[PDB]
Order: C-alpha cells, then structure tokens, then sequence
C-alpha cells in the first residue's frame, strides 16, 4: 500500500533530491504542489491542492538540506520532513552511530512515525545513504537498528553508495563501509549497491563528460532508481510489493545485494538519432561496461535474473531477444536455481530531466541480477580495510568517540564470513 | 563551521600580521572598510575567519598576545593596523623572557587569565565554534612558553573543539639566543600532548629557500615571513573559500593524522619570492621547496594533502598527481590506501596566475626533531645555561622528562618506516 | 531456443511473465540493547573525565613552580640579610674590643707613672 | 624599561664621569640640560632638563667636588652626588665596615629615591675599582644590601683590575681578592678592565708616552658605550639586561666576559672584514692574557655604524678559516651578532678620531682565569707572612675572612679550568 | 684631610722652626702676611698645614713646647718668629732635664695638661683631623721625655687618628751629654708602642754628610739642621701640594709599614749643602746619602717610597726607578710585590732645579738600634749615671724592661731578612 523514503547524509540527501525530481517529472507534479491512487504509493494528497512526498531527509550539518529549502522544491516538502543537525558527523561511523547520533535519533525516529501515521497499512522503507562517509555509515546503522524495533515485519530496502578513489573518498572510507555494512546487514532485506566508479565510468564512455559532477552522477543514478521503484508507483506486475522484491532476488537471508544494469544511456545532442532496438538494449544488459558495480559476472554465477522494461515493448520481442541473448553468451546460471527471468514491462515511457545530459528514449531496460561476482567488491574493500587495520591506521579516532577495538575485529569478522558464503554458493 | 585565531609573541605576531593582511586582500577588505573588488565568492565562508561588527566593518576574530608592548604597536602603526579590535590586544609590559620558564610559569601565568578571558568572549560569541589556531615560535619564550601554556589551558575549557598551530621551529643560523634548543624542546613536548595538528615552519628551511634558491643575500625577517605568510594562506584556502570540500578542520585532522601523536606536517609552496602544472607539481614535491628542513626521501609519507589554485584543468592535475606517486611510488606508505588527496580552487593568490601548496605528514620530519634534540642533549649534557630556568622555579628533571618524551617521538616516526 | 513461459499478472499499465529456460537440476533485533549504545557514553565521558583530572593535575604544579620561585627568593633574602647583620656584629664587637684593649694597656702605663711619682714623695 | 648607574669611589666616579659625557655627546644633550629610547638612562625632569639616572659616591670629596665644578655641574642633581669627608684609607676592611656603615644608609636610600620614578626598573650598572679603598669595600657592602632591597633586579658590575704601572698600592691584591669574594655571589655578570691592557692600547695605538687617567678613561668610555648602547637606542642588539647576560654567562659563577674594542686610531675607512679580524687579536683585548690558549664558551659581536650583515657574515667565515676557533665541547658556536646603525661618536678634543664603523665582541673564555691567577699569586705570596693583614684586623676583620676569601678564589680558578673539554 | 703639628724641646723647636720657614716660602707666605708669588697651586692643600685666622693672615697649626724659655724666644726673635700664634707657645720655666725621667714624670707631667689642652683646641677646630706629627730629639729630655709622654697621652684622646714623628737619634760625636743612650733607649721603647710611622734622623749620619762629603769642617747645629729641614719638606710634599696622590698619611702608613712594630724609616735626599736624573737616583739610593747611620746593603728593603721634584719627564724616572731595583734587585724583599712606589711633583724646592727625596723601611735600620743599645748595656752594665733617674722616681727594672723590648726590635728586623 504505502511507502516511506528516508535519505540520510549528504550523498543520501542529494541522490534523493535528484530522484524525487525525476519522480515529480514522471508523475507531472509542478514543484510547488499539484498536477493539473497509482502514485499514492509515494505521495500523500495533503491539503486541497498539494501533492507532497512521503520522505524524510536527515543530515548532521545543515548545508545540504539548506540548499533544498532554497531551490525550487522548496515548497514541495513539509518543513518537518527536513531534519538537520548543526554539528558534523566528522567522517567516522563512531561519531554518527554513537556520540553525535544519539542526540538526533529520537527526533528523526519520531517524525518518520509521524509520516507512517497517515498510511493505512504501510509497506516498508526505502533508505538512501553513503557507504563510507560520516553519518551515512554511522547514523544509518543506528536508524535501521531502531527501525527494526518499532516496525517488526515491514521491509527495509537500502540504496547504498560504494565509494571509489576518483569521485573523492576519504582515507578512512573503507573502515566506515565495513563497519556499517556489518551492523546494518542483519537488519536490511535487500540492498542495492552503487559503485561511484561505475557511474563515473558510464558518464565518460557514454555522456562524454571529462569531469563528471555529483549533479551529473546523481541524475543517472536517479534513472536507475526510478526504474527500480517504478513498478510499485504505477502498479503493473513484477515488484508491486516490497515483499515481492526480496522474494524475487534474494534466495538467502544474507541480505543479498543485487547487481543493477541500466539499458540505453545516451547523451542529448545524439538525441534525434535512431531508436535502439528491443533486442539491442537487452544485449547491452549483459555487458560489464554498463553495470552499477565494477566487476564481472562472466566470472561468477547467476542465482536469479530479473528484467525490468519500460516503454513501448511487447513480450513477443522480449522473448526473441532473450533467446538470442543466450545463444552466443555467458549464461552461467547456478546449479540449484531455475533460469529466473521474471520479466516486467511498464508501458509508461522513460521521462528524463529537461536540461539533462541524457535524451528521451523510446524504451529502456533494467535487469536486476543476484550474482556471486558481486562479492568481488566485498573483496576490494576488505583488502583496503585489512591492510590499514594491520597497523591500527586510524582506529584511535574511533576508540576516541567510545568504540571498542573489538567491534573492528567483530565486523571484519563478518565480512570474512560473507565473502565465504558468497563463494560457497558456487556449484 | 567557524574559527578563532590566537596570535602570540613577537614572531607569532609578525607572522600572523602578514597572514591577516594577506587573506584580507584576498577577500577584498580595507584597513577597516568592507568589501571592494568585482569578485563575489569571497564572502561565503568569510564567516570562518571574521566575526563582523558595527555597520559594514569586518574585524577578524583575532586575539593578540605578548609580554612587551613594542611588537604590538608595530602592528597597530603598520600594515592593516586599524583592522583588529582594540581591546583584543593583550599587552605584557613586564620583562619578555626569551626563556620558556618565564612564559609558562612566572611572567606568563600573570597574563593568561586576561587573555583566556578574551578568547572566552570571542568563542562564546561564535555561532558554532570550530576550534582555535595559534601562531608562535618554539624558540624564545613570550609565545613558545606562554603559547604552550595558553593551549594547555584552552583544552580543559574546550576539550571539545580542536587545537591548531603554526609553529616556527628555530635553527643555529638566523637566531638571537643560545638557549633556543631548550625553549624548543620544552614546547615540542607540550605540542605533542595538547594539539590535533601542528604545521612546522622551520627557519633553517626558510633561510635556505631565500639564499640557497633565490639570490636573496641578507634575508630580513621580512622576505622570509613573506614565505610563511603565503604558505599559510595556501594551507587554509579550502576552509575559507569555495564549495568543493568545506573542511571541518576536524575532517582535516581525522584524515591526515593516522596516529594519535599529533603528527607534524611539513608544508610546501609552488612558485615563490618577493608555471605549467607538471612544472608546478615537480616543484611542490621537491625537498628544495619544503617549509621544514627535511627531505622526503629519507622517509616515507604517511598521508599527503595538496591544494592547487587558479584557472587550470583538474583533468591535468589528477593526471600529474598520479604521476608523482609513481615515478616516486615507493615513498608513499602502502598500508594506507588512497592516502594522497588533491583539492583545486580557482581564485588566484597575490601576483601568481597559478599556485599550489602542499601539506605533508612524513616520517622524514623525524630529521627535524632529531637535530634540535642534538643541540639540546649537546648542552644539557654538562647542564648549560640551565641555571636561568632552575632559577625561575623549574625542576632539573622536567628537562629530562621533556628530552625523553621527544626522543620517543623520533623512535616512533622511525618505527613507521615499516611495511 | 525452446523456452515456454508462464505469466503471473496482467495489470492496467503492465504485464509480468516469468520465462524458465532450463531445469535447475539439484535437491529478534532486541530493544533492551540501547544499553550497548549508552555504554559508549560512559566510556567517552571517562576518556575526557580523565584527560581533565589529568590536566588540572598539570595546573596545580604550575602553582607549585610559581611558588618554589617566590619561596626560592625569600630564602636568599631572609638568610643573607642575617648573614650580613650577624657579621656586622662580629665587627662592632671586634674593633670596639681591639680599641678597648688598646686603652686598657694605656690607662695602666699611666696609673703606674702616677703611683711611681708618689714614690718620689717617699724617695727624694 | 629603566636603568640605574652607580659609581663608587675615585676610579668608579672618574670612569663614569667620562662615559656620562660620551653618553651626552651620543644623544646630543648640551651639558646645561636639554637637546623614549634615550629614556633608558635619563629621566625627563623639569620642563627642559634631561638629567642622568646615576648616583656617585666616594668617601672623600675631592673627586666628586670637581664634578660639581667643571661643566656637567648643571647636568646632575645635587643629591645624586654623595660624598663622605673621611677617606677609605685603602683597605677593604674600612670601606666595608668601619667607614662604610656610616654612609650606606644615606646612599641606599637615595638610589631608591631614583628608582622610585621608574615604572618597572631593570637593574643597576655599578662602576668600581678592584683594589682601592672604597672601590673594594663599600661596593661589596652596597651589593650585599642592594640584593636585600632588590630581589630579582640584575646587577652588572664594571670592575677595574689593577696593574703595576698605572700605579696601584702594595695592598691592592688583598683588596681585589677580598671584594671579588663577597661581591661574587651577588653580581649577575661583570666586565673586568685591566689597567695594563688600556695603558697598553694607548701606547701601541694612540701613541702616548705617558698615558693619563683622563686618557685611559676616554677609551674605557668607548668600550662601555658600545656595551650599553644596545639598550639605549633601542631596538637593536642585547635588549633588556637579562637577554644580554642570558647570552654570555652559562654558569651562576658570575662569569666575567672578555671585551675587545674594534678600531682604536688617533686623530691628527677600515674594512668591515678588517675590524672583525682585529677582534681576534690579543694586543687589542681589555684584560691582558690570551685565548689562543684556553677555550670559548659563548662569543658575541656588537657592531656600530655603517654595516650590512652580508659582510659581517663573510667576515666571520674568513675569521674561522685561518684562525684559532677553539670553541668548547658542549656549546654551539655562539655569535649573537648585533648591529646598531647609529655611528660611533667620539669626544671633540679627544685622542681618537671619528670612525665609519666599530665592533665590540664580548666573549666568555676560560683564559680570562689567567688573570685570577696573576692576582692570587701576589696575594698568596704576601699572605704567606701576614704582610699587611694587621691593618685589616685593626678595623675589626677576622684573619679567617682572609682564608675564607682566597678559599673561594682557589675554587673559582678550579671551576674555570674544569669547564675545559 | 688636615694635620696638627706639635714641636717640642730645643732640638725639636729649632728643627721644626727651619721646617716651617722652609715650607712657608714654598707656599709663598710672609712672616705674617699671606701669599706673594706668581704660583697658583700652593694654596690647594695649604689647608693641611695651616689653620688660617683673622683677615688674610695664615698662621701654622703649630704647638710649641719646652721646659725652659730661651729656645722659644730664639724662634720669636728669629726667622719667621711672628708667624706662630702667641698663646700657642707653652713655656716651661723650671729646670730642663737632659734626663728623660724629669720630662716623662716630674717636671714633665707638670706641663702636659696645659699643652694637651692647646692641642685639644687646634684639633677640635680642624674640620676633619688627620693626625699629629711631632719633632723632638731622642737624646736629652725636654722633648724626648715629655714628647714620648705627650704622645702617650695623644693616643687615648685620639686612638682614632695617627701618630707621626721625626725623631733625631743621637750619637757619640756631636753630643752634649754622657747619658744620651739612656734617654734614647727609654724613648725608642715608647715610640715602638704608640706611633704609626717614625722617621729617623740620625745625627751621626748627619755629621757624616757635612764633613765626610761636603768639605764643611766645624758642623754647626746650623748647617746640619739645613739637611733635616730640606729632608722634611721632601717627605711631606705629596701631602701639601698637587693632585697626583693626595696622601691620607694613613694611606702612607698602611702602605709602608707591613708589620705592626711601627717600623722606622730611613730618609735620603738628592742634591745637598748650604743633576741628570739617572745621576739623581744613583745618589738618592746611596748609603753615603741616607739620613740615618746605616747602609742598605747590610739589609733588605721592606718597602720604599720615593718622591721627585721639578720639571722632568716621568718617562725617564719610571725607567731609572726600575733600573735601580735591577742592578740591585737582590736588596728588595721579593715576598712583597710592587714594593717601591714613586711620586713626581713639579714645584722645585729652595735653589735646586731638580730634586728627589727617599723614604725607606729597611731592615738595615737594625744597625742603628744595635749601636745605641751598645752604649746602653755598656753603661747600664755596672749601673752608670743611673742614680740620676732612680732619684726622680723611676725603678731599676724599668731600664731592663726598655732594653729588653729594644733588643727584640733588633731580633725582629733581623728575622725578616728571610725568603
Ligand atoms: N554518488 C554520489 N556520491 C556522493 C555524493 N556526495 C557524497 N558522496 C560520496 O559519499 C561519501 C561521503 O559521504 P558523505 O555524504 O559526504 O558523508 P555524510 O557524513 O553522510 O555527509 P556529511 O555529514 O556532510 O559529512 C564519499 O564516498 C563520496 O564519494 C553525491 O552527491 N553523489
Ligand atoms: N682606569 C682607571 N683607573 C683608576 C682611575 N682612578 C684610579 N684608578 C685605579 O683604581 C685603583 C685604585 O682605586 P681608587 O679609586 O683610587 O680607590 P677608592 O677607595 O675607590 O678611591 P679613594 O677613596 O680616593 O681611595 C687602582 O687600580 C688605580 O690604578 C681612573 O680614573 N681610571
Ligand atoms: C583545510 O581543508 C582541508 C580539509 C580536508 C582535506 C584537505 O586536504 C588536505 C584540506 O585541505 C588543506 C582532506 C584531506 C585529506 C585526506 O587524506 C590525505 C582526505 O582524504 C580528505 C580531505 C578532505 N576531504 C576530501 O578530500 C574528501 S573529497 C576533507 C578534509
Ligand atoms: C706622604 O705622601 C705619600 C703618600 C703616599 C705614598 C707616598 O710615597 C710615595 C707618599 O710620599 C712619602 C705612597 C706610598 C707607598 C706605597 O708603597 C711603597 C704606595 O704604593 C703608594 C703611595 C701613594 N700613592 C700612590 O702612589 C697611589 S698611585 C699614596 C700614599
Ligand atoms: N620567521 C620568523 N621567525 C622569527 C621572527 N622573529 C623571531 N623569529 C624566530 O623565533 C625565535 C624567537 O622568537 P621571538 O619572537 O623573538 O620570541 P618571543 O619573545 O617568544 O616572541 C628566534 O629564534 C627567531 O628565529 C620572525 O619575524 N619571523
Ligand atoms: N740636628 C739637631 N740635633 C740636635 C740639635 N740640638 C741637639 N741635638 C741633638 O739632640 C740631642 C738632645 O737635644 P736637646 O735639644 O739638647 O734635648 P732637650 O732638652 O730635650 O731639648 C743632643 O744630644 C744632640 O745630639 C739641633 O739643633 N739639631
Ligand atoms: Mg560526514
Ligand atoms: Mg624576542
Ligand atoms: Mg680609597
């Protein structure tokens, strides 16, 4: 039925800031308020005009949220769904999860419950946050723990941002990622990882931008997310229910992180070109250069594939495209699991931002796969962490806020385990 | 979010005075008056370094301290003399020192409270206080002795916020006192304990840059400060200017100092004296261009942070910055991943069309501590000029206790050239 | 290739259908735990309650130094103020005694002349 | 901040008489009265006059009387000139005990009358003879008591070490040893001036067959001027006493720095490199001896006039290449160089000419102890027979105080030698 | 600072009378009148020897004592007879003596008070009294006996100030009495105890100088006094004249007498009778030119003091003065350092273009004491003329007690020809 979005910390905020804008454009809601159920999934028809989101934005410093209460969309939200916190997260889980968090948790927790109160039978939360990064790791982890206390069943879907050297990280980043992903794991149902290097990469090979901005990256991520939710905003089979999301992608409680691949990304200017064939975009879906987490599944195995189409598309083709997508390709499905392909088509065409860098497209695909090769990213992170921890590199800052040296072991200890589970699923 | 600036003792006061008038003209501020300059940015984070008073006026959040009038009235009747808030100056009147003891106990303690209670009014005035930064010399005493005291008293009243210092470590050439090594060692110990980050401006390095590489014969205290002053603007840029980073100064700490023992940074500047990019990097990573008498070669870098300046393409920067830690990829500790971060800002400094500055946490700094500890144990051997301190109330073993702490600092930096 | 697809659901603006390709071949979050969180407060408040009880420690050794200083001076004055005075008492007593021994011998080879002129009264 | 000068006894008085005159000429104060910086040494009294912060004391009038006679008569206050009718007699025992006691309270009180118009005094510069009646005696007593009334405040003595030819007195060596003992634990730093060295410089340089006091004093005047100068002008070399001494004395044992004046040349331009070169030359010292023998444990260079550091440097470089550096084991290689742009003015009818630039060099060597020996021997050898001791026992001194004092000189001579490598 | 002059007994009176008229013309003073003479100096320290009275007038600070009128009225109707203050003369009237006893007990004591009471007036009139000097003979009694008394009574009333005497020690040739040795010994003892310095003018020496080196056959008391009189001016010069020394007369004592036992000086003069410099020294250091019958050869010098006179270059004096204690460097005790001091003054004496005088504390003086103690124990052997004293009240053992003290003085001087 209903559906709350939570955006915590800079990355979280700004990402949602850009996908709440694609949402509006998709459902035609002029910023201020109304349009001249279906999409009630995400908005609450407030007042006798306005349309307002079911979202909450939290950051531990103003700055980011302040720019939201400034630029148009200023009117779009309620002042109360925008929580801000004066003192910064400092860049270490330990602060966000303990010291600085505690102080703002009770105010957030209560407001998201103020939103869930006008929802006859809520469904769950979609949460957006950074992997490394101050409050993104810290506060998130704490939110989720307590969200599990106040909302027993209700599912939790996280949209995490896996950090990458070039789109500037922070030295301590790997600690933070490992740290959150530990506590946070036994509490999420299914999570969508997004490698910043992958998106930086797509913006280069495709949009052709020498220096990709955040505002450039986010727009693209916006689209992937839109395509992910979509299903449950327009209502029309395949993932029309948060439950049905995990039921289709995660076979194991170990919160599995599906690998997302977006269809045709092509720059305006190239806009008035040729419409890409239904067969072709599917064909571009089984292509590493177009993933969302840098790695490669021609290596590992697949244990649940999903195709989410959008626009002008009849199944008749989607079929013949699948047929030929198997013939001269790396099928490599895993031992005890069908050959999934829960196909979903959502006739509603892919709208894109007006001054954007991508053009309108006749039809687009999404493909959410749960492969074993996604663990190649859990490795890349562990190594960084392991190698720094080999000398207590920056640990003292965390012990400083009040953490145990033990929680560092105990967390990497899980990541050692997960990487084992992942590999263990192979044939 | 907002920082106060303590500036104490002849050197400190002179050093900072140039800092102030240098950033003030960056932001476009008159001896008193406000803005004037077709730029627009400047003002965003002007907040950070300027509490602003009556009418237009900008007045820096600065406290001025010393134990003898002269040096202060040098500023008042000087560059941007009118800029500072009148009852923000804290005179000493009495004997100076040029002896630590005097400044950290007797003539020092005397003033402390009257200063402490002026930093207290600036701080509590701040909307959200970030921390303090102080400028002073480690040799001599009216700032190396009162200074190390001021800070010991800031933590205690502000455990909370962080402590930042620019400290000029002294040398055998271009020095007024035989005792400097005593004064230096005595502070180094203090710095280690109560500060989060300390920038080392070596005067040996400084003199070397003017004469060894800039045909400047007799190096005044003047063209010498010009170096420190330019470096200091470079080091802070990111917290006073754009909307790229923002710089919590705490974020800067948590990310530059891997190990508690406040690790001391050696700074370096790009073009100099009173520029292709590959040409700029090659220079900013050269010993011949560090602000401390060291030589990163005889030691690995723990973490490095560089900040460029001027209209130039980051495409080139990111490329050249990778090309340094490659032709030199052995000198960047490999147990700390992306340990070298670069920031670019597009508002040129004084003159200069292009500019870069560099902050380095390098175990080669060991070399500097070793050389002051060399003249120390070389004098404290047969207890030298020591009776000058014994007399002001200090104990004999408070010297050994400092020497001992300091050599460990060397024995730790030398421990981290590991694997 | 040879697929056969089953179709679960046909909406208004949608259509979902699964396509099986080949036979697979096989065969309490706990509330109470905010005490974990408020164990960190009472460990950080420790860290700081320390480097404070450990700082006011330095403080009262600064009082001690300013003190061994002023009291260092006192015991130079009120020890060498009476090193002079009880030596310029060694002095008065010495000379006064030297000048008193010099008259003692003098007023007597004087009171001998008188007593042996009174011998010329019995003599001549 | 401020700075009191005290001149006790003939030599003391006359020396100061001549350097208070070089002072006036330096700061241009027409004797009569008038013309901070210059304030370190003078108190702007009345709405005209400039007057010194000095006190002159002697136990007979004679000397002081000539001061209240010749021009400069107006320059002082009548009070700052204390005189005493009965002479010192030439024996410490009198100056320190008998005859002193009587005038100490009146001096002590007047110098405090001077220090009262001084917001934060600094210390006293005291000029006195080594052997010599009240020069040894009274001085010693003054210093004891100054230490009682002025705790911290430094004491800088300018002593005149006696020499056979510029007539001494048979008992001189007793007196010297005697005062230098009591006086030692009370001074902070002292500048010794060998009368033989000055007699000597006036011969090799000024070319005077019979050097007068008035001839010697003029020269000493200059050395003293260059010493103080720094703290009279002001922002230059050795600022605020303390940092003056903190520069020369490494050990509480009052260390007596060795002074060497730059170019002395008779009236009727020397290179920057040359005068420095003349500074490391025994024939130009202030205490006859030689440091090519002992060691240096703190060197100081005090320049005056037209001089850029650029040269001072290259002069030092070459001053070490073909020379007897000989610095001591545990101590850097000092050279606190100080330049005082203000040119060296000399007395008008004087024997020395105006000079473009002059140097000063104050070094604390171990070879200065060669003078502590030359004196001990004389003393030791006379005391071997109580030579004249009875005159001292006469005023009320103990034979023990003679032992107890030489006993310290035995110790000092040991310490000096002990600092060697 | 200021000295009074007692002058007693025929010889003393005559001796001093020539002294007075000799210095008076040096200073340019009339029989009564004041100054007259184109010189200007003179008057500085005229103070020292002349208390000045009504109007101009100069009147010497002199007391005249005797025990028979004659000798006094010899002065009054003589040279500068009018010069002395009338009630400053103290007549005796009664028997003279020429026997110590009489002058130190009976006829002596009788007067003492009336003299003492006049020295008391002169002294207490003095602005700052330096001490007394007395002239008298050791042989005979009206001054050798009253004199030694007068002084025994000055100390006691004046322990303070110092006692100076010029005493003529008598000889077997040119003598009026067989008893002189008794009178001499009896005084020598007294001098030893109550005086600080005593100059010995030996009459044996004196006669020798006139006849043995001056062709003068019958030596009057006249040309003989001329020697003593000239010597006495030479010896005092430095206290009555310049501004070279000043001469505390106590300074003179503290510096000439190493040992308490008042050591007796033998004086010597340069040119004589009634001069190149090397020629002047060679003479002033010659036995043949001492004022006491001795011969510095048979004895070392303890300390020597020489005072030149007249326009001559000290350059030469200091040179020659070193050249004496070199060609004779064995005769200057080496346990007392610079033990020979020379003073030069430029106001010539009577006649003489050049002049020098000499003061010597020499162990050879022993020779003199020995020779009077030779005729003493040579008479007191079989108790000679002794009954002349026994009778006036003296005791037999007061002679042995004097003799004994005296021989020690010889046994002490002879002790210091040590090493
Ligand atoms: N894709 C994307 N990544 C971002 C964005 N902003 C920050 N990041 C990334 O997020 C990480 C840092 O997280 P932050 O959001 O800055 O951390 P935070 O504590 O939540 O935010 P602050 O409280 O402002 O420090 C790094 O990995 C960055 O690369 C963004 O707008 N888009
Ligand atoms: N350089 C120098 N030395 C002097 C001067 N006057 C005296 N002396 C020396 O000083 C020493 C004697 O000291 P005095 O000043 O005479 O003794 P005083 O007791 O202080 O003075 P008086 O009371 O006059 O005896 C000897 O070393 C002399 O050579 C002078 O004017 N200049
Ligand atoms: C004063 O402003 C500065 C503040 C900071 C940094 C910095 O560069 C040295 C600054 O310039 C001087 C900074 C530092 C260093 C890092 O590690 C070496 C890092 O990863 C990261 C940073 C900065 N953060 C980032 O670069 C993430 S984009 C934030 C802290
Ligand atoms: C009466 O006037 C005299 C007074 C004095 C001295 C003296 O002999 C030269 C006199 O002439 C007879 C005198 C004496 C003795 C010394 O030692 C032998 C001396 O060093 C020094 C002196 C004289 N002083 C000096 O030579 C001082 S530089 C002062 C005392
Ligand atoms: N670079 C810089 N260093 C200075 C300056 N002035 C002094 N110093 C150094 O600082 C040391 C002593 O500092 P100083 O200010 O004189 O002592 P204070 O009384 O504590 O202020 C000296 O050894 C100098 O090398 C200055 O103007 N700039
Ligand atoms: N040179 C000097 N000696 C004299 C003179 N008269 C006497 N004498 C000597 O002094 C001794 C005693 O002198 P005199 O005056 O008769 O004794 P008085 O009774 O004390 O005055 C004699 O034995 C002579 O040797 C004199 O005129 N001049
Ligand atoms: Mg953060
Ligand atoms: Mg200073
Ligand atoms: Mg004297």
């Amino acid at each position: 039925r209903e559906c709350i979005s939570i955006h915590v910390g800079q990355a979280g905020v700004q990402i949602g800031n850009a996908c709440w804008e694609l949402y509006c454009l998709e459902h035609g809601i002029q910023p201020d308020g109304q349009m001249p159920d279906s999409f009630n999934t995400f908005f609450s028809e407030t007042g006798a005009g306005k349309h307002v989101p079911r979202a909450v934005f939290v950051d531990l410093e103003p700055t980011v949220i302040d720019e939201v209460r400034t630029g148009t969309y200023r009117q779009l939200f309620h002042p109360e769904q925008l929580i801000t916190g004066k003192e910064d997260a400092a860049n270490n889980y330990a602060r966000g999860h303990y010291t600085i968090g505690k102080e703002i948790i009770d105010l957030v927790l209560d407001r998201i419950r103020k939103l869930a109160d006008q929802c006859t039978g809520l469904q769950g939360f979609s949460v957006f946050h950074s992997f490394g990064g101050g409050t993104g790791s810290g506060f998130t982890s704490l939110l989720m723990e307590r969200l599990s206390v106040d909302y027993g069943k209700k599912s939790k879907l996280e949209f995490s941002i896996y950090p990458a050297p070039q789109v500037s990280t922070a030295v301590v980043e790997p600690y933070n990622s490992i740290l959150t992903t530990h506590t946070t794991l036994e509490h999420s149902d299914c999570a969508f990882m997004v490698d910043n290097e992958a998106i930086y990469d797509i913006c280069r090979r495709n949009l052709d931008i020498e220096r990709p901005t955040y505002t450039n990256l986010n727009r693209l991520i916006g689209q992937i997310v839109s395509s992910i939710t979509a299903s449950l905003r327009f209502d029309g089979a395949l993932n029309v229910d948060l439950t049905e999301f995990q039921t289709n992608l995660v076979p194991y409680p170990r919160i599995h992180f599906p690998l997302a691949t977006y269809a045709p990304v092509i720059s305006a200017e190239k806009a008035y070109h040729e419409q890409l064939s239904v067969a072709e975009i599917t064909n571009a879906c089984f292509e590493p250069a177009n993933q969302m987490v840098k790695c490669d599944p021609r290596h590992g195995k697949y244990m649940a594939c999903c195709l989410l189409y959008r626009g002008d598309v009849v199944p008749k083709d989607v079929n013949a495209a699948i047929a030929t997508i198997k013939t001269k390709r790396t099928i490599q499905f895993v031992d005890w699991c069908p050959t999934g392909f829960k196909v979903g088509i959502n006739y509603e065409p892919p709208t894109v931002v007006p001054g954007g860098d991508l053009a309108k497209v006749q039809r687009a695909v999404c493909m959410l796969s749960n492969t074993t090769a996604i663990a190649e990213a859990w490795a890349r992170l562990d190594h960084k962490f392991d190698l720094m921890y080999a000398k207590r590199a920056f640990v003292h800052w965390y012990v400083g806020e009040g953490m145990e040296e033990g929680e560092f072991s105990e967390a990497r200890e899980d990541m050692a385990a997960l990487e084992k589970d992942y590999e263990e699923v192979g044939v | 979010r907002e920082i106060v600036h303590i500036q104490a003792g002849q050197c400190g006061n002179q050093i900072g005075a140039k800092f102030w008038e240098v950033i003030s003209d960056e932001h476009g501020i008159d001896p008193t008056g406000s803005y004037h300059g077709d730029s627009d940015l400047q003002l965003e984070r002007i907040n950070v370094y300027y509490n602003e008073a009556a009418g237009n006026k900008y007045v820096p959040r600065a406290i001025l301290v010393d134990l003898e009038p002269g040096t202060m009235d040098s500023v008042r009747s000087g560059p941007f003399g009118q800029i500072f808030r009148p009852d923000n100056f804290v005179f000493g009147q009495s004997g100076a020192g040029n002896n630590w003891a005097k400044g950290h106990y007797t003539e020092g303690a005397e003033l402390v409270d009257s200063v402490l209670d002026v930093v207290r009014k600036e701080s509590e005035s701040c909307d959200c206080l970030q921390g303090f930064q102080l400028t002073h010399s480690l040799g001599g005493g009216t700032g190396s002795g009162m200074g190390t005291l001021l800070i010991s008293k800031i933590r205690e009243e502000y455990p909370d916020r962080i402590m930042n210092t620019f400290s000029v470590v002294p040398s055998p050439k271009v020095s007024d006192t035989v005792v400097e090594p005593y004064n230096a060692t005595l502070s180094v110990h203090q710095l280690v304990e109560n500060t989060d980050e300390t920038y080392c401006i070596d005067n040996e390095a400084l003199y070397d840059i003017c004469f060894r590489t800039l045909k400047l014969t007799t190096p005044t205290y003047g063209d010498l400060n010009h170096l420190v002053s330019a470096t200091m603007s470079g080091v802070t840029t990111c917290l006073r200017f754009p909307g790229q980073l923002n710089a919590d100064l705490r974020k800067l700490a948590v990310n530059m100092v891997p190990f508690p023992r406040l690790h001391f940074f050696m700074p370096g500047f790009a073009p100099l004296t009173s520029l292709t990019v590959p040409e700029l990097t090659q220079q900013m990573f050269d010993a011949k261009n560090m602000m401390a008498a060291c030589d990163p070669r005889h030691g690995r870098y723990l973490t490095v942070a560089a900040v460029f300046r001027g209209r130039m393409s980051m495409k080139e920067v990111d490329e050249q910055m990778l090309n340094v830690q490659n032709k030199n990829s052995s000198y960047f500790v490999e147990w700390i991943p992306n340990n070298v971060k670069t920031a670019v800002c597009d508002i040129p400094p004084r003159g200069l069309k292009m500019s870069a500055t560099f902050i380095g946490n390098s175990t080669a700094i060991q070399e500097l501590f070793k050389r002051i500890s060399e003249q120390f144990t070389a004098m404290f051997r047969r207890k030298a000029f020591l009776h000058w301190y014994t007399g002001e109330g200090m104990d004999e073993m408070e010297f050994t206790e400092a020497e001992s702490n300091m050599n460990d600092l060397v024995s730790e930096y030398q421990q981290y050239q590991d694997a | 290739a040879d697929m056969e697809v089953i179709e679960l659901n046909k909406c208004t603006s949608g259509q979902s259908f699964e396509v099986i390709l080949k036979p697979p071949s096989f065969d309490p979050s706990l509330e109470e735990i905010q005490k974990k969180l408020e164990a960190a407060e009472e460990r950080r408040k420790y860290q700081e309650a320390e480097l404070l009880k450990h700082l006011a420690e330095k403080r009262e050794h600064e009082r001690e130094v300013i003190q061994k200083a002023i009291e260092e001076n006192n015991n130079f004055i009120k020890m060498a103020k009476e090193k002079l005075a009880q030596k310029m008492e060694s002095n008065k007593e010495n000379r006064e005694a030297h000048l008193a021994a010099m008259l003692e011998r003098l007023q007597e080879k004087d009171k001998h002349a008188e007593e042996v002129r009174k011998n010329k009264e019995l003599k001549e």
